[PDB]
This record gives structure tokens, C-alpha cells and sequence, in this order.
């Protein structure tokens, strides 16, 4: 069904968006480290989260046990909060490079980017196996896996997207003497759909009785938020450079 | 090779006409953008008019304006610029010159002190 | 005088002993087809002796 | 200006009179009698190396004579060394000016040139016994950039520059002995003969002319291009030469027929030539282009046999190995491909 | 070009001392650094290599835990930290540069020596270990290895130096057929797998010494065992 | 791979080592054509180059003045600069149109299409000197001058005459209808009013390139 083509969407787009970075020396970038990661992580979803979910849903029972279950938990929790945080990271570096063109080269470097991809990992890692290593746990992953980075994505794009108009405007101005809205809406929107209804749910479980959502529509958010991972591609990698790259490697 | 003769040039009283023919050869006339080039004497090379390829946009200086008129014949190989109303201040050697390369909006160098794409120039005395 | 340069330079190069265009043609044919043999770029060479 | 009209007409008559003369002597044409031989097919070359490193444009590169090492120049100021077989870089050399626009390897391999806005032609010494790359003279004389350097000898080397003029150096003493003057615009290329006795130089005037060393005077004139020359190169056997221009065409000139032999243009190709070379025959003629692209040339049939693709950028220069092993080419985008 | 050590001296038969070669006159940066020491009864022996920029370290068998090679480019200088010395130390250490790209000429330039006095490996074999000659005639050496030192690469990694009574060692012939720069063209190194031959067409004055072939496949270097030209 | 294989490899390792050292400082410097004619003036504001480091960002300025008066081949070199600094003497009416054939030329070029340009309208005192004299007039060089009006945006500075402004903009406005007519947005004229003493065009410049690379950004992310 839509399983399958989820499911070979995700895998195809993200594995080929990692290669095309890796074998064009054109595309490997500073932003495209960020984009690396993203890719991963969308990846690692799409091989060994969704199915295992699909296949739970089919049968009504995990069929690995109780390793298995803790095992796909911590990879579902560690693959969603990597792919929050490098959409995060992508907003920062894309604030940075705007409002400080000039030293954008030396604010963000090399070492800077792998040290920045590490510790979002790192940090993933670490919320995921918490539990396992060592109502509140609920509410704590949930504010420093989605609530946290949103915040941080809402005020940065904000900046941006008042620069990026008032540009807009100086232009036309200068232009009439003798777009920011779609990007930043479309990058702002798949994320804030796919993921948001899922904590705002999560959320309402620890505080208050988990009955006020049911145990089908939780699910259903949830699978609503794995979509996210098949769009990055499509969302990130629009860069003329990247669709010829995509190009010259599926006629190659 | 490229050849660029210039004729039609000669001695009218002030208020006169004159009508200028520069004949090209060697060279795909409708690909390129062609000018008009003067020099008085005992000054440096002046632009004075362009035409484009196919004689849509046309440029003039403000010495000029209103009283000189370019035109291309892209079947016959020529260039024209009729004057008229013309000026003691209108006499020197006009050149025809040629844009370097074809297809170009941009026209490099065509007033410099030696360019290969430019006529050997006729002369236009206005006096009384 | 750059005209009497040209012109002694023009004097110059009318006195060329020219060969006709057919036996030029014939030449650099016969040229190519006889080293024809020797040329990587014209026969793919096997990957076994190519350096790259 | 009585004198000056005499002698404008006795050129005229000249030059109706060489017109009428190399008229007489078209017989038929190089398409008409290679008509009759088989067509090359279709050349398919693979991208075998991609040389990476340079930090900017790549303007220039020329082959050693082992067919194995390169040196390239690059809008970063910066010569590299380069190791084909291996992809290894064998030296870095930094440049007091980062505009250069030529570099040569000499036959021997003991030196390397370079040159540019600067109008001054350094010689690099790659053999000391101090381990490093020095300087070891720096040609001064031009006024105008330099556009293209190729050596004689390790004493002797020849420049084209903006000033249009070309000069014969004595590297050992920096001073010019041979001035070749009668370009109208600025020396783009040069080619020398495989004897080294001529030389042939396109320049910004849509003209190319022969000289002789020795001599240091012009012999032919062929003027046959629409506009400005960008390249020029000699065929294989040392009796006719290929040009490219910004007409969007390439050209083949006779040396004892004194006229063009073929003109290699489609109407669909409106994108200048920056460097022309010849396969090791003769038989192909390699073209880049301002569109990205090499063409691959049929240069008996003025055939298209095929094409390099491959480079984001303007190809800046194209060279052929001596052995005729490898084509490389050098692009605006950094890189350098070696094809097979 | 000058290579100096210094540091040398007289130690119990077991200690610590510490050997430094000052560089002057080339850019030391860029030229690997070789330690090779020769006893006073036995011929060359390769000890320790330092890489440019410090990268690779190799050390003999006979030394590998006791020996500590070191460069500090800044001052230009070459260190070998030697440490529980024992008896078969005692030899005259040489500090050697070699450089390394497509056509350079390694082991090119050798030290004047310090003297040291204490209180799977290519076998290189030149037999007939002494010759006499007479100026004005063509004489020829041979050395032969355990195995070929062809690497497919189309390079035999045989090296030959001469070494004058009193000298330091210097080189004559790289990769096993180039002449070394500032050396007569009266040499000639030809030869094949296994099977080196060094030829001196009209030998004259100054070419009496130790002739000494190296090997220079896989990093355990390993010389011949001389072939003293005489007179 | 033999010993002295691998020690070549280690060797173009470090070479590639200090290229990369020498990419950062490539890449953290910004470099900028200075253009001009012999009467600009460029020189108080061949290859005469400088340096200079307003607010810790490091900027290198050409001035290529070696070379003969044909500029179409030479001028190729400058594809990749940050900007251009186009220099004209705004009192020299002669000249004007000499100047303006020139901007348009680089404006129009095929290889210079995406670079912009810093104009500087350098000799302003003489420019008004000259107008509050009388003695010349801008319509015999440029007969539109007659109806022309000055801008509802111009600033003039207090106390100057209505009509040194009203040249002054018109001078301004020659330039920017070239610079607005085509290029469809991948390049911008920033025109300024320049003096002899003036001493804050090293700002001017550093503005002017942090408002271009800024430009560039937002057009590189789909945010125009
Ligand atoms: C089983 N579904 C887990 C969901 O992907 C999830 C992601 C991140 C979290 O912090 C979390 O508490 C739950």
C-alpha cells in the first residue's frame, strides 16, 4: 500500500541526496554538512523504524521481543530528535549566513560544522537512552526534542524573513525608479504539520489522563510525523546544483 | 578578410545635409552591432551613434541628437547615417566601426586609437 | 610610415612560391591515413596498456 | 594627403593581386577530394582523472614531454605540479601575482613559466639542490599582459603579449633578442613548429601570421576569421595550423597553399573556441568552448565526432599529450580532466 | 647544503645519550630525515627514518624500544634519542635527507658523522668483496638481492654509493639506472630482477673507495656488504 | 604501493594541507576592480594595489594601469571579484558620455553580467563650481537635461543651490537607467557622491559589498 511507497520514497530520496553530496565536489558546501546529516537520519527512519511499524501494525506485536522493543523505541526517539535538531542546526546556519554575510565564512567553519552535527547526535543519543542508561520523562525529551528547536526555528526565521522583505521592498523600490513568503512558509509548515500534532498529543498523555487522546489516533499522529522524513529531500535539495547532480547520477 | 569602406563624406556650407555609406564585407553583417566613430582635429576619438543587429535599439549621442539619423541595410551589407542641419562643430573624419564579436549587447574598445573592426574614415568639412 | 611598412610587407608576401589546394589536400590525407596506427585517441586503447 | 592615398592604393593593388593569386591556385577543396574515405565514427572519450586542489578558475595548463607530469595556473596564484598516473601533487608554487594568464613546461622538465598582467614572463627553476622552487629570472620588456609563453630550449623561450607583439628571450641574460612586430591587436596564442624553426600567433585582429625565428620576419598572413583569434595550434606534421575564434568557428590554414583549407562551424554552435589541440595523427581536432563543452572534430571530413561534457564552467585551455595517450582540459570551475 | 651532528661520546655499557644532526643551507622542512650508523669492522646499516612533517617514524629491529627519533623544524634539527645502549652501538651515525615525489633523487645528501664508542628482510649479497684495478680501465661491480626488486611499477629500487677512505658516503645511482646529479657520466647502473650490475668505463683518481648497494622496496633498508675498490 | 609511493602520497597530503590553509584566507578576502579614467580621480580613492581591513573584514582593490586602451580581453580576469568601482569625473560634461558607453559595456557584458557595481561621482566641488558659474551648460551635451526635474527622493544637503542638485541627480540618474534597464536583479549599482577629501569611502565600500553578498545569499536560498 502507501506503506511500500513511503517507504521507498524515503529510503531512494535520502540515500541518493547522501551520494550526490558525497561524489560532487561542487555540492560539499558548509550548509551541506547539516543536509548530510538530515539525510542520515531521514534514512535510518525509513530502514529501521517504519517498517518494523508497519509490520507491528499488521501482525498487532513486535516480532524481535523485549529486546527488540526497547531497541526500536531508542532508534525512533534517537532518528526523530537528530532529525529535529539538524532542521534546527539548517535554520541557524541559513540566520547566519543572512544577517552576517560578511563573516559568515569564519563564524561557520569545518571543524564547527562536524563538532555541531556530533553533539546533535550526541544529544539524541543521550534523550533516547536515558530510560535504558539510567510522566516527567514524557514532558522533558518532548520540551528538548520538539518545543525547544520550534522556538529557536520561529525567532530565527522570523529575522530572515523580515530581511529578506525588507530587501524585497528596497529592490522593488530601486527597480520602479524609470520569493521569501513561499520558502519560509513551505520549511516552516511541513515541519510544524508533520511533527506538532504528534507532542502536542504526547504532551496531553503525561500531563492529564492519556484517555483525553486515544490509543488509534496516537499512532496515527505518530505515523503522521514519520512523512516528514520523505519531504526533507524534496524541501532542502531544490538547489539547481542539486537537481543536476540528481541528473547526471540516475542517467549515469 | 574584414573590410569596412566608408564614402559620401565631402565639404557642405552650415545648415547642409550630408549622407554617409560604409559598405562591409568579410563578415556576417546581421550578427553584429555597428557604429558610428568621428574624430575632429586635434581631439580623440568620439562616439556618435550605434545600431543594433537588427536595427531595433538605436543610440545617439547628445551632440547629435535630432539632427543625425543611422540605418542599416542587413541584405546589402551597408551602414547610413544621414546628417543633416550640420555644424562647423561637425567636422572630422567619420569611421565606421564594427562591435568585436556577434551576438553581444556590449561594444569594447571601438573608439580606441588602433581597432582592428573599424574603417578608414571620409572626411566632412563644414565651412562657409 | 606605417603605410610604406605595410606595403613593402604586402611586396613581401606576393612573392610566396604557392603549391595548388589539391596537392596540400592530398598531403595532410596522406598524412593521417599513415599514422593513423599510432593514435590512442583515434582506436580506444584495451585497459590493458592504458596508463589511465 | 597625396602620398598617404598612393599608399593605401599600392596596397590595394597588393592585396587583389595575392587574392587573385591564391585564387589560381583552389583546384578544388579538402572536402571535395576526402570525400571518398571512410568517416571516423563516433568518439565516445570517458572522463579517466579529475584533478583536484586549485582554489579558483584554472586559466591555463600545458602537458610535460613524459606525457605523465602537468602544470596548471589558477586565478589563486598558485603553479601545481601534477602527477596524471597518480593523482599526487608534486609541487606547490605560490606566485607574487594571482592574475596570471599562461604557463609552459619546458622540453626537459627542469623549469616552468608563467605570466600575466604583470607583463613580466618568471621562469621557475624546479631542480635546486635546496629541495624548494625558485625563481630564477623574471623576463621584463612587454607592455601589455602576457598571453602566452612556450620554451626552445632551457635558454630560449618564446612570449606573445597584449602589446601586439611577440619577443624571442635569452633567459640566461633576461634580454630580448627577436621582436616579432606587425599584429594590429593583442597576441592571444602562439604555436610553435616541430622543428622550432617557425612559429605561428593568432592575435585580436581576425588574423593569424607566420614567423621565423631566425629571421624574426613575418612570411604568410592568413586572414580568413570574422573576429578576435583565441587559439592556435600546428598540425602534427608542421605544414598547416587550426584557429579558433570568438566567429564561433575553427579553421585549418595551408602553409604552401597560403589559404583555408576547412572551416569547422554549425549553425547552431554560437559560443566562442578558447583552445584548440590535435590528436597525435592529425586526424581529430579537439575544440573547447565558452557553452562548457569540447567538440571532437573530423578535421579531414569537418565531421563533429564527439564531445567532452563534464565541466560546470568555461573551458579555459586543452592540451594533448606527446605520446597522444590523454586529452586534459582545464575549466573555470577548478578542475582538471584527463580523457580517454 | 650542510648536515652537522654532533653529541657523540663515550657512555658505560648501558645509558642514555642523545644525538642531534643541525641542518643549514636547504629547506630542511621538506626532506626526509634517515639515521644510519656504520661500526668500525662492518659497512652501512639504515637505523631510523622520520618522514616530513613527522608523520611516519620507523625504527630497525635492533633498535625498535630503545631508539626515539625526533625533528623540530623550527631550529632545523635532527634528533636521536638513544636510550639502554648496549656494546654492538658502537658506530659513527650519519644523518641522511631524502626527499620523495615522481623523479627525486632520496638519500642525495649525507653528514659528515658523529662517532659513538660504548664501554622478511631483503638479504643483499656483493660477492668478490675486494678488487684491484688500474687507472684507465673499465671495471664492474655486481650486487644481487633475495628478491626482485621490480614493483610493477616499472621502478627497481636498488641504489648505489661510494664511500671514500675517510668520506662520507655519496650517492652514484638511483632507482637503479639514473645518475646522480653531480656525478660523472663514466658511471653507468644497469640490471635486472635480483641481478644489479654497476659499471665504471675509464676509472680514475678519487673513485677508490667502498662501493654499497641499497635497497629501497619495502622500509627495513638493507646495504651490501661493500666491495672495497683498491688499487 | 612501494615505500617512496606511499611517502609521495604523504608528501601531496601536506601539499594539500596548506592549499586548504591558504583556501580560508582565499575565501575570507574580498576583492574589488577599481576603474576609472586618467581625469577620475580613482587614484586618490601596473598594478596598483592596496589593502584595507575596515571592521576586521580584509578587502584588496586593483587598479589595472599597464596595459594599452583596448580592455575586452584583459578585463575577463575580473569574473569572480566582489565588485566593481566605476569612478567619473561628474564636471567634465565632454567626457560624460565616454563615461556612460563604458558602464554600459561592463553592465552588458557577457562575463561581467553578474558583477555589481560601486559608482563613485568623485570631483562634486568642481561639479558645483562649475554649475554656480554659468559659464557651462549640461543641455548642450545632453539636451533631455531641459525636462528634467529633480527627484521627490533626493537629499539634498542644506544649504546647497536647487541647481547643483538638480545636476547632480541628473548626472546620478544617466547611470542608474543603464544600470536598471537589464541584468533582471543579478546585479546592482550602488551610486555615491564622492569628494577630494573625503574619508569615509572605505565604509562606503564595506557597506555597499556586505549589502551585495548579502543579496547573493538571499537569492542563493529561494528567498529573493
Ligand atoms: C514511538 N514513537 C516515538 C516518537 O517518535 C517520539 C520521538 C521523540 C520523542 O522525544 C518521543 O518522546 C517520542
Amino acid at each position: 500500500a502507501l506503506l511500500a511507497l513511503a517507504v521507498l520514497a524515503t529510503v531512494g530520496g535520502n540515500l541518493l541526496v547522501i551520494v550526490a553530496i558525497a561524489w560532487t565536489p561542487r555540492l560539499q558546501t558548509m550548509t551541506n554538512v547539516f543536509v548530510t546529516s538530515l539525510a542520515a537520519a531521514d534514512l535510518v527512519m525509513g530502514l529501521l523504524v517504519v517498517p518494523p511499524a508497519a509490520t507491528l501494525a499488521l501482525t498487532g506485536h513486535w516480532p524481535l521481543g523485549a529486546t527488540g522493543c526497547e531497541l526500536w523505541t531508542s532508534v525512533d526517539v534517537l532518528c526523530v530528535t537528530a532529525s529535529i535538531w539538524t532542521l534546527c542546526a539548517l535554520a541557524v546556519d541559513r540566520y547566519l549566513a543572512v544577517t552576517n554575510p560578511l563573516r559568515y565564512g569564519a563564524l561557520v567553519t569545518k571543524r564547527c560544522a562536524r563538532t555541531a552535527v556530533v553533539l546533535v547526535w550526541v544529544v539524541s543519543a543521550a534523550v533516547s537512552f536515558a530510560p535504558i542508561m539510567s510522566m516527567p520523562y514524557v514532558l522533558l525529551s518532548s520540551s528538548v526534542s520538539f518545543y525547544l528547536p520550534l522556538l529557536v526555528m520561529l525567532f530565527v526565521y522570523a529575522r530572515v524573513f523580515v530581511v529578506a522583505t525588507r530587501q524585497l521592498r528596497l529592490l522593488r523600490g530601486e527597480l520602479g525608479r524609470f520569493r521569501a513568503l513561499c520558502t519560509l512558509g513551505l520549511i516552516m509548515g511541513t515541519f510544524t504539520l508533520c511533527w506538532l500534532p504528534f507532542f502536542l498529543a504526547n504532551v496531553l498523555r503525561a500531563l492529564g489522563g492519556p484517555s483525553l487522546v486515544p490509543g488509534p489516533a496516537f499512532l496515527a499522529l505518530n505515523w503522521l510525523g514519520y512523512a516528514n522524513s520523505a519531504f526533507n529531500p524534496l524541501i532542502y535539495c531544490r538547489s539547481p546544483d542539486f537537481r543536476s547532480a540528481f541528473r547526471r547520477l540516475l542517467c549515469r | 578578410q574584414v573590410q569596412l569602406q566608408e564614402s559620401g563624406g565631402g565639404l557642405v556650407q552650415p545648415g547642409g545635409s550630408l549622407r554617409l555609406s560604409c559598405a562591409a564585407s568579410g563578415f556576417t553583417f546581421s550578427n553584429y552591432k555597428m557604429n558610428w566613430v568621428r574624430q575632429a582635429p586635434g581631439k580623440g576619438l568620439e562616439w556618435v551613434s550605434d545600431i543594433s543587429q537588427s536595427g531595433a535599439s538605436i543610440s545617439y549621442t547628445g551632440s547629435v541628437k535630432g539632427r543625425f539619423t543611422i540605418s542599416r541595410d542587413n541584405a546589402k551589407n551597408t551602414l547610413y547615417l544621414q546628417m543633416n542641419s550640420l555644424k562647423p562643430e561637425d567636422t572630422a573624419v567619420y569611421y565606421c566601426a564594427r562591435c568585436p564579436a556577434p551576438f553581444t549587447r556590449d561594444c569594447f574598445d571601438v573608439t580606441s586609437t588602433t581597432y582592428a573592426y573599424r574603417g578608414q574614415g571620409t572626411q566632412v568639412t563644414v565651412s562657409s | 610610415a606605417q603605410a610604406r611598412k605595410l606595403v613593402e610587407q604586402l611586396k613581401m608576401e606576393a612573392n610566396i612560391d604557392r603549391i595548388k589546394v589539391s596537392k596540400a589536400a592530398a598531403d595532410l590525407m596522406a598524412y593521417c591515413e599513415a599514422h593513423a596506427k599510432e593514435d590512442p585517441l583515434l582506436t580506444p586503447v584495451p585497459a590493458s596498456e592504458n596508463p589511465f | 594627403q597625396s602620398e598617404l592615398d598612393q599608399l593605401r592604393q599600392e596596397a590595394e593593388q597588393l592585396k587583389n593581386q595575392i587574392r587573385d593569386a591564391r585564387k589560381a591556385c583552389a583546384d578544388a577543396t579538402l572536402s571535395q577530394i576526402t570525400n571518398n574515405i571512410d568517416p571516423v565514427g563516433r568518439i565516445q572519450m570517458r572522463t579517466r582523472r579529475t584533478l583536484r586542489g586549485h582554489l579558483a578558475k584554472i586559466y591555463a595548463m600545458h602537458w610535460g614531454t613524459d606525457s605523465r607530469l602537468l602544470v596548471s595556473a589558477s586565478q589563486d596564484g598558485k603553479l601545481i605540479i601534477w602527477d596524471s598516473y597518480t593523482t599526487n601533487k608534486v609541487h606547490a608554487i605560490p606566485l607574487r601575482s594571482s592574475w596570471v594568464m599562461t604557463c609552459a613546461y619546458a622540453p626537459s622538465g627542469n623549469y616552468v613559466a608563467c605570466g600575466g598582467l604583470d607583463n613580466i614572463c618568471s621562469i621557475y627553476n624546479l631542480k635546486t639542490r635546496e629541495g624548494n622552487v625558485r625563481v630564477s629570472r623574471e623576463l621584463a620588456g612587454h607592455t601589455g599582459y602576457l598571453s602566452c609563453c612556450r620554451f626552445l630550449d632551457d635558454n630560449q623561450i618564446v612570449t606573445s603579449s597584449g602589446d601586439t607583439t611577440c619577443a624571442l628571450w635569452d633567459i640566461e641574460t633576461g634580454q630580448q633578442t627577436t621582436t616579432f612586430t606587425g599584429h594590429t591587436g593583442d597576441v592571444m596564442s602562439l604555436s610553435l613548429a616541430p622543428d622550432t624553426r617557425l612559429f605561428v600567433s593568432g592575435a585580436c585582429d581576425a588574423s593569424a601570421k607566420l614567423w621565423d625565428v631566425r629571421e624574426g620576419m613575418c612570411r604568410q598572413t592568413f586572414t580568413g576569421h570574422e573576429s578576435d583569434i583565441n587559439a592556435i595550434c600546428f598540425f602534427p606534421n608542421g605544414n598547416a595550423f587550426a584557429t579558433g575564434s570568438d566567429d564561433a568557428t575553427c579553421r585549418l590554414f595551408d602553409l604552401r597553399a597560403d589559404q583555408e583549407l576547412m572551416t569547422y562551424s554549425h549553425d547552431n554552435i554560437i559560443c566562442g573556441i578558447t583552445s584548440v589541440s590535435f590528436s597525435k595523427s592529425g586526424r581529430l581536432l579537439l575544440a573547447g568552448y565558452d557553452d562548457f563543452n569540447c567538440n571532437v572534430w573530423d578535421a579531414l571530413k569537418a565531421d563533429r565526432a564527439g564531445v567532452l561534457a563534464g565541466h560546470d564552467n568555461r573551458v579555459s585551455c586543452l592540451g594533448v599529450t606527446d605520446d597522444g595517450m590523454a586529452v586534459a582540459t582545464g575549466s573555470w570551475d577548478s578542475f582538471l580532466k584527463i580523457w580517454n | 647544503v650542510q648536515l652537522v651532528e654532533s653529541g657523540g661520546g663515550l657512555v658505560q655499557p648501558g645509558g642514555s645519550r642523545k644525538l642531534s644532526c643541525s641542518a643549514s643551507g636547504f629547506a630542511f622542512s621538506s626532506f626526509g630525515m634517515h639515521w644510519v650508523r656504520q661500526a668500525p669492522e662492518k659497512g652501512l646499516e639504515w637505523v631510523a627514518y622520520i618522514s616530513s612533517g613527522s608523520g611516519t617514524i620507523y625504527y630497525a629491529d635492533t633498535v625498535k624500544g630503545r631508539f626515539t627519533i625526533s625533528r623540530d623544524d623550527p631550529k632545523n634539527t635532527l634528533f636521536l634519542q638513544m636510550t639502554s645502549l648496549r656494546s654492538e652501538d658502537t658506530a659513527m651515525y650519519y644523518c641522511v635527507r631524502s626527499i620523495y615525489y615522481y623523479g627525486s633523487s632520496p638519500f642525495d645528501f649525507w653528514g659528515q658523522g658523529t662517532t659513538l664508542t660504548v664501554s622478511a628482510d631483503i638479504v643483499m649479497t656483493q660477492a668478490t668483496s675486494s678488487v684491484p684495478v688500474t687507472p684507465g680501465e673499465s671495471v664492474s661491480i655486481s650486487c644481487r638481492s633475495s628478491k626482485s626488486l621490480l614493483h610493477s611499477n616499472g621502478n627497481t629500487y636498488l641504489y648505489w654509493f661510494l664511500q671514500r677512505p675517510g668520506q662520507s658516503p655519496q650517492l652514484l645511482i638511483y632507482r637503479m639506472s639514473n645518475l646522480a646529479s653531480g656525478v660523472p657520466d663514466r658511471f653507468s647502473g644497469s640490471g635486472s630482477g635480483t641481478a644489479f650490475t654497476l659499471t665504471i668505463s675509464r676509472l680514475e683518481a678519487e673513485d677508490v673507495g667502498v662501493y654499497y648497494c641499497m635497497q629501497h622496496l619495502e622500509y627495513p633498508l638493507t646495504f651490501g656488504a661493500g666491495t672495497k675498490l683498491e688499487l | 604501493l612501494s615505500a617512496e609511493d606511499k611517502a609521495a602520497v604523504e608528501r601531496s597530503k601536506m601539499i594539500e594541507k596548506q592549499l586548504q590553509k591558504d583556501k580560508q584566507v582565499y575565501r575570507a578576502t574580498h576583492r574589488l576592480l577599481l576603474l576609472g579614467a586618467d581625469n577620475s580621480g580613482k587614484s586618490t580613492i601596473g598594478i596598483f594595489e592596496t589593502k584595507f581591513q575596515v571592521d576586521k573584514v580584509n578587502f584588496h582593490m586593483f587598479d589595472v594601469g599597464g596595459q594599452r586602451d583596448e580592455r575586452r580581453k584583459w578585463i575577463q580576469c575580473f569574473n569572480d571579484v566582489t565588485a566593481i568601482i566605476f569612478v567619473v569625473d561628474s564636471s567634465d560634461y565632454n567626457r560624460l558620455q565616454e563615461a556612460l558607453n563604458l558602464f554600459k559595456s561592463i553592465w552588458n557584458n557577457r562575463w561581467l553580467r553578474t558583477i555589481s557595481v560601486i559608482l563613485f561621482l568623485n570631483k562634486q566641488d568642481l561639479l558645483a563650481e562649475k554649475v554656480l558659474a554659468g559659464k557651462s551648460k549640461i543641455e548642450d551635451y545632453f539636451p533631455e537635461f531641459a525636462r528634467y526635474t529633480t527627484p521627490e527622493d533626493a537629499t539634498p544637503e542644506p544649504g546647497e543651490d536647487p541647481r547643483v542638485t538638480r545636476a547632480k541627480y541628473f548626472i546620478r540618474d544617466e547611470f542608474l537607467r543603464i544600470s536598471t534597464a537589464s541584468g533582471d536583479g543579478r546585479h546592482y549599482c550602488y551610486p555615491h557622491f564622492t569628494c577630494a577629501v573625503d574619508t569615509e569611502n572605505a565604509r562606503r565600500i564595506f557597506n555597499d559589498c556586505r549589502d551585495i553578498i548579502q543579496r547573493m545569499h538571499l537569492r542563493q536560498y529561494e528567498l529573493l
